[PDB]
């Protein structure tokens, strides 16, 4: 499992705990597990970065009296979301991943779709990259950028739960 | 040699540098003009990085003060 | 194991009700007859001191310290309260000289008594003048017997000494004080 | 080695490998071998920290005094909690310069524990071989041999001891600082923890 | 061919296994361009400089100081001894050596084909041996020197205060020495 | 020479070199040589070293006249230290003088001790065969021949003897001077150290 996508930087095929060299027939849920980590970090990066200097005009709910330009930046403004918000954005999220983008076969655990790719939901109607060459550099770099948007994510989540801000002190 | 605690100053000098150094030409071998990075190590070494970061630290240096005879850093 | 130690008093055999050995190799019984001696030597030296001092004696004439205002009979004749009457000075001198001694001793036997060697044989400070220098073997093994012996006896003083200093009127026969 | 020949095992969990997050099955012989190293050091340092902590809890301190104008009982008057702090700072650093010397020296030997060596068979002499540095030769894992009166069989089962023993001392002590933390937790603590 | 230090940068082709300090570090080819008996003075010079400067900023600092010299701590002491106006008279058995000694070698290192190497002043008055081991731990020290006065001057710069150039002392070294209640309140 | 076949080892370390740094490994043969040099030069003076302060501590004084007008006991009127601050900078100078001319024509003998010679062999004529100069020929060492009716068995035992007192004098004469500058470090210097 060393020559497939994501062990293309500095440190080559980077396993320390062995994880794949273990168990080499598992390498297609990790990847899996990884690419849907890694685009959920994106989107979480990309939300955190651009809530700080742009926000939706008007009221949120227009019955909790709550403004988009009220909720202050992070953890705070999944707070003051109504409740019924909050649950609108689940049954988003479950209809999204149950039956849309279905990155799972398998009654329990879930193995990959068929012969698939693995985290290769969407399908027909997504840009389908030819020359292998340049699939192979779009597959790393979404994969690249994934693992950095999960060391970033992590990084403004541990800042904002010890302060207001997602923004370490001194910047 | 950096500023005095001023980021702004910091982002002109390197993106300058960033932009010389992509957009050089040597004998018509260039980043920019599809010239790969490998042979651009192969054929000038040191050089390239010496003269990008010289360049760019001249246009980075006029773009500075303009900036600051304008107004912003 | 054997060793040397036992005699009578107890049937010619090991005392240790509470186990101690059969956990122990050849180092750590060299170890536990290092520490026996040695322990036995200073309570040896220790009851020789104080029954010296606390009950009668000329005691060293002189003056101890021209300088600090000390005298030899002005430190007392308590165990305790003279010890503390020494000069900090003199206190340093006792200890810098032991530890010197005892790191000497440590770095100078090359069959070492955890490694080889014989426990409780130190280099110097023995017999300066030879008066054991024509023992016999069979001979040396009872003084060496002998000196065990009283060396448990000693430490078994030393502290009734110290039991009556601290809590009074424990060991009977020494006073309150 | 793998986790199938590793003396953990134990008769508590039914005589198998109690592991109920498939850990041991997911990981490479060397994330086990350094999993093992982990464990012992940190039930041999809670075991420390246990025995350690009971006895400031029952105030017995040292006779005599820590640095001078610095008793024993004067940093021991509180409870353990509030103990480390009271130690003058001097004391502290030659402590840790200890603990510091002592980790260097264990970890720069010849066939390290994930290299070939046995994860946990502390080196006796840590400090023999450095160029230019000399110690005695106080071994650091008994210096009096005590386990040498012991055959195979006796020190496997007193290995398998000491294993159970790290396990429940690192609960223990994280007992104890919980209960002192968190009031009513753990109900034998009663208060001085 | 890798380098040592660097795996996926390949190996330098002017270092193969010789010249005691070669880790098969050299990023952006330098030994291509500057020759390499040049860089190697260059090296070692800096290397003693600053093993010197380290021991005399850490000797001064603590407290050491020659009769009539100014008693101030090493951030000062240049000052203090260019108004003194003695440290002037330093400059002649630097001058000495280093015209004498190094502008005849540095002409010899570039011109002449048999020479000796960088640090190879042959100076061994005492005759320790110039071993291969030697070498590497001369070396070593001196990069550890090097880094080391540069941290010392910077940290010493920004705190004007003692020995350990931390903004608390050694309390900054060692995080246990601070406060470890809020460490175990999370236990 | 080599520091296996050297008179130092001694039956105080045991019997073995007591190098614990492993000085004597890492330089070659001619910084042993050095160092036996040193360490014998070092011995000799902290000898005389010791001997003169104790007889200065003792506030023993020649009967005489230092400089005229100074007795000698006007200057031992105080301790060592500051008995040599006493002494007129022209008798300090012609004493320099002398250990500068014994020094130059010690080291400038031929086969140096690093060089063929013996380490610490003094000859017994440092002032001969020098042009220009001229001098008596009182020895050195031995002006009298006290070691001519030794043999090679009691000259290499004197020779242990006096390397075990060199370094015990270096010991003392080091615990005089800093009991001195800092008073209650050495317990043995009651006030005139
Ligand atoms: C993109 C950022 C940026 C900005 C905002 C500026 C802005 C400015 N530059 Mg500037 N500059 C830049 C980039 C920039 N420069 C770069 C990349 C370089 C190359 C290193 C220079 C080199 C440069 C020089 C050498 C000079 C300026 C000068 C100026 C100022 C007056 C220009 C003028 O009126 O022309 C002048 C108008 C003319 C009609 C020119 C007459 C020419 C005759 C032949 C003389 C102005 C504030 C001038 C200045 O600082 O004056 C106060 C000046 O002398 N610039
Ligand atoms: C951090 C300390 C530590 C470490 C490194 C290990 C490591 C190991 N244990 Mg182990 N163990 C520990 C603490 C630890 N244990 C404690 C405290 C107990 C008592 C409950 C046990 C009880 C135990 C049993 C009964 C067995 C093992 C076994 C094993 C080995 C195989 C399991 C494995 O691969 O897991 C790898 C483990 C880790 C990578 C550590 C993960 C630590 C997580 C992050 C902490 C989660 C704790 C959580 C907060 C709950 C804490 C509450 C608690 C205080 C009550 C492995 C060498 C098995 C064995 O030896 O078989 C050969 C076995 O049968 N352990
Ligand atoms: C990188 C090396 C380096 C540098 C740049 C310095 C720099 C300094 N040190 Mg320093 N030091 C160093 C290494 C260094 N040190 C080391 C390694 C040690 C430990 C051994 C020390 C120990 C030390 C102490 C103890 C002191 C200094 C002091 C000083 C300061 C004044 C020095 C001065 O005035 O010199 C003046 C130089 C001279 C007087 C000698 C010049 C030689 C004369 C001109 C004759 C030239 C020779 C002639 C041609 C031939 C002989 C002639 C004659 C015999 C007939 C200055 C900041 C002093 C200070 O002010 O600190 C606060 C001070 O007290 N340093
Ligand atoms: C500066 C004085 C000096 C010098 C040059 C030597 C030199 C030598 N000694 Mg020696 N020695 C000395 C003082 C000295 N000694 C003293 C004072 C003692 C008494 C403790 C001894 C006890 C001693 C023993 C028992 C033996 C030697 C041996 C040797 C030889 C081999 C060891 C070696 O390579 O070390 C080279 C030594 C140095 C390069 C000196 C480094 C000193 C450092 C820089 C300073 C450290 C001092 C330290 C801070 C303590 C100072 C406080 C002090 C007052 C307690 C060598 C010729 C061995 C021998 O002869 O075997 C053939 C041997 O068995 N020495
Ligand atoms: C490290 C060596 C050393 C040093 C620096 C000093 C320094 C000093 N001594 Mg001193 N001394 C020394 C060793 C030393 N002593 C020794 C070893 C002895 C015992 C013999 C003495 C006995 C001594 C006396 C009795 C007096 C001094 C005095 C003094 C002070 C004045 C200088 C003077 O008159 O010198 C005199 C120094 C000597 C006579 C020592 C000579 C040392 C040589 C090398 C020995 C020669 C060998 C041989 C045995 C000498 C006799 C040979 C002859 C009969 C043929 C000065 C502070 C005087 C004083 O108190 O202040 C005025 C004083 O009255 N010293
Ligand atoms: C006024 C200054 C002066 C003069 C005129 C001389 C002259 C001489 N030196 Mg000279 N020297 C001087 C200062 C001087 N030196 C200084 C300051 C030093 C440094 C310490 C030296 C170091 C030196 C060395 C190292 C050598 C000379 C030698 C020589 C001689 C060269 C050839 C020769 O005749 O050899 C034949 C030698 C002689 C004929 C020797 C006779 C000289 C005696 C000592 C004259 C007696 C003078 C008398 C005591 C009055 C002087 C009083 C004074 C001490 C206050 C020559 C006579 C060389 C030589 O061979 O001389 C030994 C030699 O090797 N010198
Ligand atoms: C008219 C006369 C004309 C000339 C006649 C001939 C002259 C003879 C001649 O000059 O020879 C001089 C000579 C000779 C000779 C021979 O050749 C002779 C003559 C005949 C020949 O066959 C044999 C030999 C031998 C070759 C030898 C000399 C040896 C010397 C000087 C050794 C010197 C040695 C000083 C020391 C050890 C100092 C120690 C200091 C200490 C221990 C300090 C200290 C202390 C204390 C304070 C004490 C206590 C403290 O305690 C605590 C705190 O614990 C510890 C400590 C360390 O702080
Ligand atoms: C219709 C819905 C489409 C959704 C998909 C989408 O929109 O994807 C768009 C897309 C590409 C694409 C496309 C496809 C997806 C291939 C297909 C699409 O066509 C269709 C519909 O088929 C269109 C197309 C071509 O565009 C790519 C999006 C990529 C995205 C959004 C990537 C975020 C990285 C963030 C990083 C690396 C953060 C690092 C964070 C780091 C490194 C930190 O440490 C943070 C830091 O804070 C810390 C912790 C401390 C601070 O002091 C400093 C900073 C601030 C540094
Ligand atoms: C085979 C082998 O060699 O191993 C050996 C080693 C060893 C150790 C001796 C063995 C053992 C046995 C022992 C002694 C095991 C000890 C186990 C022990 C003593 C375990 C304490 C748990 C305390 C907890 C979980 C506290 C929770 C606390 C929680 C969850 C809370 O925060 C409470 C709360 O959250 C709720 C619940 C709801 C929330 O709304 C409100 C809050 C937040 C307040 C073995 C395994 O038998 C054999
Ligand atoms: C043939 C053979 O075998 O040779 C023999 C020779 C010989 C002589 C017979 C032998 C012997 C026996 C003897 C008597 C050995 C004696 C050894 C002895 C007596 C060794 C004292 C050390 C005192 C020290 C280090 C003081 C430190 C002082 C220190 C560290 C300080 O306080 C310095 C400091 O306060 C300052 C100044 C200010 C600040 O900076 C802070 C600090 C706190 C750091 C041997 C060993 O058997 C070997």
């Amino acid at each position: 499992v060393e020559t497939e996508l994501g062990a293309t930087g500095p440190l080559g095929y980077w396993d320390p705990f062995g994880f794949s060299v273990r168990n080499p027939e598992r390498f297609n849920r990790y990847r899996a597990v990884e690419l849907k980590h890694g685009r959920i970090a994106m989107a979480a990066t990309t939300g955190y970065m651009v809530q700080s200097f742009l926000r939706w005009p008007g009221y949120l709910s227009t019955s909790a009296n709550i403004k988009f330009a009220d909720l202050p930046n992070g953890i705070a403004a999944f707070k003051a979301i109504p409740p019924a918000g909050l649950f609108q954005i689940l049954l988003f999220i479950g209809a999204m991943e149950a039956f849309t983008w279905r990155y799972y076969e398998g009654p329990w655990p879930g193995k990959v779709p068929e012969g698939k790719a693995p985290g290769d939901v969407a399908g027909d109607l997504w840009v389908r990259y030819t020359d292998p060459e340049e699939k192979a550099f779009k597959l790393n770099a979404e994969i690249n950028n994934g693992r950095a948007a999960m060391m970033g994510s992590l990084g403004m989540l541990m800042h904002d739960h010890i302060l207001g801000t997602w923004v370490p002190p001194g910047f | 040699p950096i500023p005095q605690f001023n980021p702004a100053k910091a982002f002109i000098m390197m993106f300058s540098n960033i932009l010389i150094i992509c957009t050089m030409s040597i004998q018509g071998k260039s980043l920019a003009r599809g010239t790969p990075h490998d042979e651009m190590v192969e054929s000038f070494g040191i050089t390239w990085l010496l003269a990008g970061t010289s360049l760019g630290h001249i246009v980075g240096a006029g773009a500075i003060l303009g900036c600051t005879a304008a107004g912003f850093l | 194991s054997d060793m040397e130690g036992t005699g009578p008093e107890t049937g010619g055999k090991v005392f240790d009700p509470m186990g101690l050995s059969k956990i122990a190799s050849a180092e750590t019984l060299a170890w536990y007859r290092a520490a026996e001696l040695k322990h036995s030597r200073v309570a040896m030296a220790a009851v020789t001191g104080w029954a010296w001092v606390s009950s009668g004696g000329p005691l060293f004439p002189g003056y101890l310290s021209v300088e600090q205002g000390v005298t030899f009979e002005s430190l007392g004749r308590d165990g305790y309260a003279a010890w503390a009457a020494v000069p900090e000075a003199g206190k340093f001198q006792i200890l810098g000289v032991i530890g010197i001694l005892e790191i000497l001793s440590e770095s100078a036997v090359k069959p070492h008594y955890m490694a080889g060697g014989t426990p409780g044989k130190v280099p110097l400070l023995w017999d300066p003048l030879g008066f054991t220098a024509k023992l016999s073997p069979e001979t040396l093994a009872r003084k060496r017997l002998a000196e065990l012996k009283n060396g448990r006896l000693a430490m078994i003083g030393v502290m009734s000494l110290v039991s009556a200093h601290f809590i009074p009127n424990s060991v009977p026969l020494l006073p309150g004080s | 080695a793998l986790v199938d020949s590793m003396e953990g095992v134990g008769e508590e969990t039914g005589g198998q490998i109690w592991d109920p997050l498939g850990i041991s099955e997911a990981v490479s012989d060397e994330a086990v071998m350094w999993f093992r190293a982990s464990e012992l050091k940190h039930g041999r340092v809670a075991m420390l920290a246990s025995v350690g902590y009971l006895v400031g809890a029952a105030k017995i301190s040292f006779p005599g005094e820590l640095a001078k104008g610095v008793t024993f009982a004067s940093v021991a008057a509180n409870g353990p909690y509030q103990a480390w702090d009271a130690v003058p700072q001097a004391g502290k650093l030659q402590i840790l310069s200890i603990i510091l010397a002592l980790e260097w020296a264990t970890e720069a030997k010849k066939p390290h524990y994930m290299r070939g060596g046995v994860p946990g068979k502390i080196e006796q002499l840590p400090f023999d071989g450095i160029q230019g540095l000399w110690a005695p030769k106080i071994k650091f894992w008994d210096p009096l041999n005590f386990t040498g009166a012991l055959s195979a069989e006796q020190k496997a089962r007193k290995r398998k001891a000491e294993l159970k023993n790290g396990r429940l001392a690192m609960i223990g002590i994280i007992s104890f600082i919980t209960g002192h933390n968190l009031p009513g937790s753990v109900p034998a603590l009663d208060s001085s923890f | 061919a890798k380098s040592k230090a660097i795996p996926f940068l390949d190996a330098p082709p002017a270092l193969d296994g010789t010249m005691a300090g070669d880790k098969g570090f050299d990023p952006l080819l330098l030994s291509n361009v500057v020759p390499i008996q040049w860089a190697r003075e260059a090296e070692l010079k800096h290397a003693r400089i600053c093993m010197l400067a380290v021991v005399g900023w850490v000797t001064v600092d603590l407290g050491f100081t020659v009769p009539y010299a100014p008693q101030v701590s090493s951030l000062a002491a240049h000052d203090a001894a260019v108004d003194k106006g003695v440290f002037l008279g330093l400059l002649i058995p630097i001058a000495l050596v280093e015209v004498l000694a190094g502008i005849p070698k540095c002409f010899q290192i570039m011109n002449e084909p048999d020479a000796s190497p960088g640090g190879d002043y042959k100076f061994d008055p005492l005759g320790i041996g110039a071993s291969a081991e030697m070498q590497e731990k001369e070396i070593s020290n001196g990069r550890l020197a090097m880094l080391a006065f540069s941290g010392i001057v910077t940290q010493a710069a920004l705190t004007q205060g003692p020995f350990p150039y931390t903004y608390n002392g050694v309390e900054d070294l060692v995080p246990p020495m601070q406060s470890v209640q809020g460490a175990l309140s999370i236990l």
